């Protein structure tokens, strides 16, 4: 019967809340007060990788920080050389709607997904230079809205069926399915140690899944609305999230609760992408508002603002070395700041 | 007309015609015009301006042409002279007429 | 009693050659080109001598000074068709005749009139006839110590300037003729004593002294009809004893040159300056906002920019006219010939024609492309793009700058009227040109109206709900068409009527139609087309935010 | 056509009753013919016609005055010599 | 009904989540500060660099 | 320009890709993308078939690629997805127009449909997108009305206090009852359509049957009108 299990779960949740409160001896701001805040951050557009037709909805940086990908809704997935804005590749896709893109960490393969319910993996280091579908990983029952590569052989995707899926490329089957969740799952982040990854969704509760264990370890529900993005702290011991309610948040995996909440009164626009800096001081965020914001990760201060886009900023990415950042909005222009 | 005091009208005359380098004088009959017409002088010489006084002159003149008997080469063979049709007495156009005083020069060549 | 020295082989006349003669009345020296020199005092003293004529002595280089000296009864002196270079000396005749006449004639080689050339000449009044001579200039005090009844510098084409002090020591003149002299300006002194002035065919005499200087002027005759307007100010044998209250001036001003200021009526002088300012800032801002726009230029925005530039050129023309009116306030006639024929009037006419034609062509192109985009709206690939727009607009610029250049090439003249509009319709070529321009403007308005009507009939839905949206379309499209019509129809109708040589208005009233109806487009285009659109407003708020004034 | 010898007549304007002011008016000779070849060389300006002019002038006159104080030249005898105010 | 299956899965999931041990927030903040300060020197955005090293012009 | 061989090869690659992208752009801008919403019983399958005539089960979107009057129309039937629209509707923010097929025969799944429209019409990202609304299976409504069930008032009681608008243009030869019912449904939809934002985006209703072959012309005319009116606001005419 529902009642006894429901009350047992309620008691468990109350116990978790009590433990977290007892463990909340002091907040981050209390101990950070002695830190001198960094001055205003000067970021200016260094490149404008135009030439893309439809509104960019997803991009991503390469491991070497040389090549980057931007996928639009016209069927195009373009691979740019950031240094000299060279269209290194332009893959035409089957389904016009694309909601993500990724890389094999070696830099060989790329991935994509969308409303077609089918992830598609393309190979770049082919024989004759002809870029063609390396594989089509079908099986999901919801729109696939993220892609991240553990290695060149495994891909962990998230779709709108409330279930993440770890696929083996060559095998092309459900190597693992993470289903202990409800609502559309949209954002995946792989920590420097690839055994763990966080996932956000529309249920306002991000989760921390383990690749090998096959089930979530922790759930964080500090948000009030849908979650649109997520990213690990560079050391992998914390992660940031953004939601439609215009509030950035930063949670810890060890403390198992929200370390801090970055918010501002003038912002009532939902977030769409977040990303830490190579050292962690700077947290970047893109909003439905046509500007991007760089905030102090430990002070919540509005360190800097970027206003080089004419439409909603929908995708953002920081290079591994941190030498530059890239933003792609719904104006079809991908702009690199530094 | 009146034998005494006729007016400006055309009269025939015998004019000597030559050109730049002809050693021979030609003489041909053509038309000039002469006669009288009223004249005025202002008695009140002073604040009032002078009164113009006209002279008999042409109003419409045509041209005749003639070839001379073997004049020296280097000049156009055919020369031309003027023939007077009608005349009235008006001011002598200095730019067009040389209105001088009593000369009574013969109109034949020498 | 009379001497006729004709065709003699005489080269030199010795001094006092005529001594012992007492009954001579006349001396004639004509057709003696063998003569070259005349000694001084050649006519030292004769009692009854009164008339002297020299008529053809082409080889006469000059007459020694004092040739005519101490002759009381010498009355008429003539020297004509002589190759004299130095001005003949007459200062020592010391005549006593009451109406002495001095004649200089056909001496093409005389260079100038020396100053004080008539000291001790005659104790009584004198007349001077300097016809035809090739004087280069007249220096100060050229006329001195004698009442000068008549001065006639007629047909001295080579004369270029008369010193302002030439009449300082002379009394008068009473009559002054400067016809065909191409003189620059009259002397500033001595003109008050002039009774009658003749300056016909003196085109270079563009500026005349003030009216108050001509206190004694009657029977004036000038070469430019406009100049006579300076004499509108109130204070048989032609026998009389009192001068007319006002001078009688000829030729009478023509229809093209009424005795008015550049801006006819007083109120216009204000209305222009307002239409000046309203016609500059807006079109400037439209250019300023749309040229500093971050966002890419779409075809209608480029057309808006060029339309605003054309209207800016119109405003600049109006500003030039207003500044000229302000500078020549109340005494236009003095500067009329100088400015109406100078570079300023040609520049104003070119601005008018170029700006008007460019604005009309741009409005027609805007309407045509609007119709093209609204009719073939579903076929999204047929939309006119910027390359074709730039090509068509370069063609339009060439057409506008070519039609506005023909008046400078003789097809028409901007110099016919003060406002510098191309009203030259004498020759058939100018008439057909003007009629062609006016008919092109009329056809432009007609095609704009037809394209707008087709747009309205295309958008209209004959079956679905369109009762409340068709009304707005019709309303504002009628506003646009009515602004164009109120700018075009009056001006075009009057211009076409007057271009067939059937004028229905006077040039003085024509001024009103410039201020009240001509710049209507030039001041209403930016508001109906540019200022009120969402894109321009949004760019304007962007600029305000950049400057912080938002 | 008729034109009289130029002789003295009454002045309609200034002749007061009993004060005869006599001014002489009428006509003399005038003619025009093409310039002769022997005369063209002697003239600086190219020409096509010469003219012989004759107007009658007062070779004897005396000073008088009329109501107003202005000088007047009452002519006593005029005869016809060259024409003075005849070029334009 | 699948409602009981969902309820049992939910209670099992919360049971598994609850057994995890937590760490004091002070320790987490100290570790974050230490990591963020020990690597603040090498970051190109905290301390901008001249055009000699910066390859983006 | 002074470059090396590798850089020149990269530039040649970039220019070739740019030319290919230019070709894809000039073919892309000539196609009108068209969303196709609906419900289980709306019958949009027959619609997509009747537009295909004018040309894997784990996938979640279809294609029709029909064209009318040499105008390429892309109709995107988003099927096999969840029953949740609120956040993948964002992907269709740039579509030319939305098609909404609803069933007028199923008295009351009809009420739910109304709410669906109220969700589509008042969405934040579909704010400037007009909606074409096909009322499908009108013949079935005709039989359900002529059957004398007299239960239309049971679900919607306002039917009793409704009168056929005078602007109605019914076909020659149908019972006033069916005309009143269909126009009542049309007015019920238009009440939601005109409630908010109608001066910015419009709603074009039509009555169609599964056997009708004239729908393609209806979409062509609706798209022509929508694009014309859209040009009109930027030309200020409306
Ligand atoms: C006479 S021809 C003439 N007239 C007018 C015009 C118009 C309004 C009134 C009057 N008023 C008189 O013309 C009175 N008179 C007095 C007597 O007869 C003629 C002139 C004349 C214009 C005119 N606007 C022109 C014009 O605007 N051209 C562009 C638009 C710059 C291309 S060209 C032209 N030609």
């Amino acid at each position: 019967e529902l009642d006894q299990l429901r009350q047992e779960a309620e008691q468990l949740k109350n116990q978790i809340r009590d433990a977290r409160k007892a463990c909340a001896d002091a907040t981050l701001s209390q101990i950070t007060n002695n830190i001198d805040p960094v001055g205003r951050i000067q970021m200016r557009t260094r490149r404008t990788l135009r030439g893309h037709l439809a509104k960019i909805y997803a991009m991503h940086w390469g491991t070497d920080s040389r090549l980057l990908v931007s996928a639009s809704q016209d069927g195009k997935l373009i691979i740019w050389d950031s240094y000299t804005t060279n269209k290194v590749h332009a893959i035409p896709l089957r389904s016009s709607w694309v909601m993500t893109c990724a890389y094999a960490p070696s830099g060989n393969y790329v991935a994509c997904g969308g409303l077609d319910n089918i992830c598609s993996i393309y190979n770049l280091k082919t024989r004759e230079g002809n870029v063609r579908v390396s594989r089509e990983l079908a099986g999901h029952t919801g729109y696939l809205s993220c892609c991240r590569f553990l290695d060149d052989n495994q891909i962990v995707t998230s779709s709108g069926d409330t279930t993440c899926a770890l696929w083996d490329i060559e095998t092309g089957q459900q190597t693992t399915t993470f289903t202990g969740h409800t609502g559309d799952v949209m954002s995946l982040s792989l920590a420097p140690d690839t055994r763990l990854f966080v996932s956000g969704a529309c249920d306002a509760s991000a989760k921390l899944w383990d690749v090998r264990e096959g089930m979530c370890r922790q759930t964080f529900t500090g948000h009030e609305s849908d979650i649109n993005a997520i990213c690990f702290f560079p050391n992998g011991n914390a992660f940031a999230t953004g939601s439609d309610d215009a509030t950035c948040r930063l949670f810890d995996l060890r403390a198992d609760q929200e370390l801090m909440t970055y918010s501002h009164d003038n912002i009532i626009c939902g977030i769409t992408s977040v990303s830490f800096s190579k050292s962690g001081r700077l947290l970047l965020a893109g909003y439905d508002d046509f500007n991007c914001n760089v905030w102090d990760a430990l002070k919540a201060d509005r360190a800097g603002v970027l206003a080089g886009h004419d439409n909603r900023v929908s995708c953002l990415g920081v290079t591994d070395d941190g030498m530059a950042v890239a933003t792609g909005s719904w104006d079809s222009f991908l702009k690199i700041w530094n | 007309k009146e034998p005494l005091r006729p007016r400006c009208r055309p009269i025939n005359a015998t004019l000597a015609v030559e050109k730049e380098g002809c050693p021979v004088c030609i003489t041909v009959n053509t038309t000039i015009c002469a006669g009288y017409c009223p004249t005025m002088t202002r008695v009140l010489q002073g604040v009032l301006p002078a009164l113009p006084q006209v002279v008999c002159n042409y109003r419409d003149v045509r041209f005749e042409s003639i070839r001379l008997p073997g004049c020296p080469r280097g000049v156009n063979p055919v020369v031309s002279y003027a023939v007077a049709l009608s005349c009235q007495c008006a001011l002598c156009r200095r730019s067009t007429t040389d209105c001088g005083g009593p000369k009574d020069h013969p109109l034949t060549c020498d | 009693t009379r001497l006729s020295l004709a065709y003699l082989p005489v080269k030199v006349i010795p001094s006092q050659a005529f001594r012992g003669l007492n009954e001579v009345i006349k001396i004639e020296i004509s057709q003696i080109d063998s003569l070259e020199r005349i000694e001084a005092n050649a006519f030292d003293n004769l009692l009854n001598l009164s008339e002297i004529l020299i008529q053809n002595t082409k080889n006469l280089r000059y007459i020694e000074p004092g040739a005519f000296i101490n002759l009381p009864r010498l009355k008429y002196l003539s020297i004509c068709n002589t190759g004299i270079r130095k001005f003949p000396d007459v200062t020592k005749v010391f005549s006593s005749e009451s109406n002495f006449i001095l004649e200089i004639c056909d001496n093409l080689h005389i260079t100038t009139i020396p100053g004080n050339a008539f000291q001790g000449m005659n104790n009584e009044s004198v007349t001077l006839k300097l016809y035809g001579n090739g004087f280069e200039e007249v220096q100060s005090h050229a006329f001195n110590g004698t009442t000068l009844t008549s001065l006639e510098l007629k047909e001295n084409v080579h004369l270029e300037k008369m010193h302002n002090g030439a009449f300082r020591g002379a009394t008068g003149p009473k009559t002054l003729d400067i016809s065909s002299t191409k003189l620059q300006a009259l002397p500033s002194y001595g003109l008050e004593s002039i009774q009658r002035l003749i300056a016909t065919s003196s085109y270079s005499l563009k500026k005349l002294p003030s009216r108050e200087t001509f206190v004694n002027l009657l029977e004036a005759t000038l070469t430019y009809p406009i100049h006579c307007c300076a004499f509108r100010n109130l204070p048989d044998y032609e026998y009389g004893f009192c001068l007319p209250k006002t001078p009688r001036c000829a030729p009478e001003p023509d229809a093209f040159n009424p005795c008015e200021d550049i801006m006819g009526y007083d109120f216009l002088r204000v209305l222009i300056w307002l239409i000046n300012i309203l016609a500059i800032m807006g079109n400037m801002t439209v250019l300023f906002v749309l040229l500093t726009s971050r966002y890419k230029l779409t075809v209608p925005r480029f057309l808006m920019c060029n339309l605003s530039f054309a209207d800016f050129c119109m405003g600049l023309y109006l500003l030039l006219i207003a500044s000229v009116d302000s500078q020549t306030k109340g005494q236009y006639y003095n500067h009329a010939i100088d400015w109406q024929t100078g570079s300023g009037c040609s520049t104003a006419g070119f601005f008018t024609v170029f700006a008007s034609e460019l604005s009309v062509y741009t409005l027609t192109v805007i309407t045509l492309e609007r119709w093209h985009t609204i009719t073939y709206a579903i076929h999204l690939d047929q939309k006119l793009r910027l390359r074709h727009a730039i090509l068509i607009m370069l063609g339009g610029w060439l057409f506008s700058s070519l039609i506005a250049m023909l008046p400078l090439v003789g097809v028409s003249n901007y110099m016919k009227v003060s406002i510098c509009f191309p009203m030259d319709v004498e020759t058939t070529l100018s008439q057909v040109y003007i009629l062609t321009i006016l008919i092109l403007n009329v056809v432009a308005f007609f095609i704009i109206c037809a394209c707008y009507i087709k747009i309205y009939f295309a958008v209209r839905n004959p079956e679905l709900m369109a009762t409340n949206k068709d009304t707005k379309i019709a309303k504002k499209m009628a506003i646009l068409i009515f602004t164009d019509f109120t700018c075009m129809a009056p001006i075009s109708f009057f211009a076409i009527s007057a271009a067939f040589k059937v004028p229905l208005i006077t040039v003085t009233n024509s001024k009103v139609l410039l201020v009240l109806f001509y710049p209507i487009n030039s001041c209403a285009n930016p508001f109906l087309y540019a200022i009120f659109t969402k894109t321009f407003q949004r760019d304007f708020f962007l600029l305000l935010s950049k400057f912080g004034c938002c | 056509q008729d034109c009289p010898e130029c002789t003295l007549q009454e002045n309609p304007f200034f002749s007061q009753p009993g004060a005869p002011i006599l001014q002489c008016m009428g006509c003399c000779f005038s003619r025009a013919y093409p310039t002769p070849l022997r005369s063209k060389k002697t003239m600086l300006v190219q020409k096509n016609v010469t003219s012989e002019s004759t107007c009658c002038v007062a070779k004897s006159y005396n000073r008088v005055t009329v109501m107003g104080g202005f000088k007047v030249e009452n002519h006593t005898a005029c005869h016809c010599s060259t024409c003075y105010y005849h070029k334009s | 009904t699948a409602s009981i299956a969902q309820a049992r899965k939910l209670v099992e999931q919360l049971k598994m989540e609850a057994n995890i041990d937590r760490i004091k927030v002070s320790k987490a903040a100290a570790d974050l500060m230490a990591y963020c300060e020990a690597h603040a020197k090498e970051d190109p955005l905290l301390t901008p660099v001249p055009a000699s090293e910066n390859p983006f012009r | 320009c002074t470059l090396s061989a590798e850089d020149k090869a990269a530039v040649e690659r970039s220019k070739m890709i740019e030319k290919q992208l230019q070709k894809d752009k000039q073919v892309y801008r000539a196609t009108h993308r068209l969303l196709l919403l609906g419900a289980d019983n709306s019958g949009k399958s027959t619609i997509v078939k009747q537009m295909r005539i004018y040309h894997v089960k784990t996938s979640g979107i279809f294609e029709t690629k029909f064209q009318v009057d040499k105008v390429n129309f892309h109709m995107f039937d988003v099927g096999a997805q969840r029953d949740e629209r609120r956040k993948w509707i964002q992907c269709f923010n740039d579509v030319t127009a939305i098609i909404f097929v609803v069933d007028s025969s199923d008295y009351n799944r009809l009420q739910e449909a109304l709410n669906d429209f109220k969700s589509i019409w008042n969405n934040r990202w579909l704010r400037t997108i007009s909606v074409i609304l096909f009322l499908n299976k009108q013949d079935l409504l005709a039989e359900k009305v002529l059957a004398g069930k007299s239960k239309i008032e049971d679900y919607f009681p306002e039917f009793a206090r409704y009168t056929t608008p005078e602007d109605a243009t019914p076909e020659p030869g149908e019972d006033p009852r069916v005309t009143r019912a269909k126009y009542f449904i049309r007015d019920e939809f238009l009440r939601i359509s005109t409630a908010s934002g109608d001066g910015r985006h419009y709603c074009y209703p039509h009555f169609t049957c599964s056997v009708d072959t004239e729908n393609a012309r209806r979409i062509f005319n609706d798209c022509r009108d929508i694009i014309q009116r859209m040009h009109l606001r930027q030309y200020e005419l409306l």
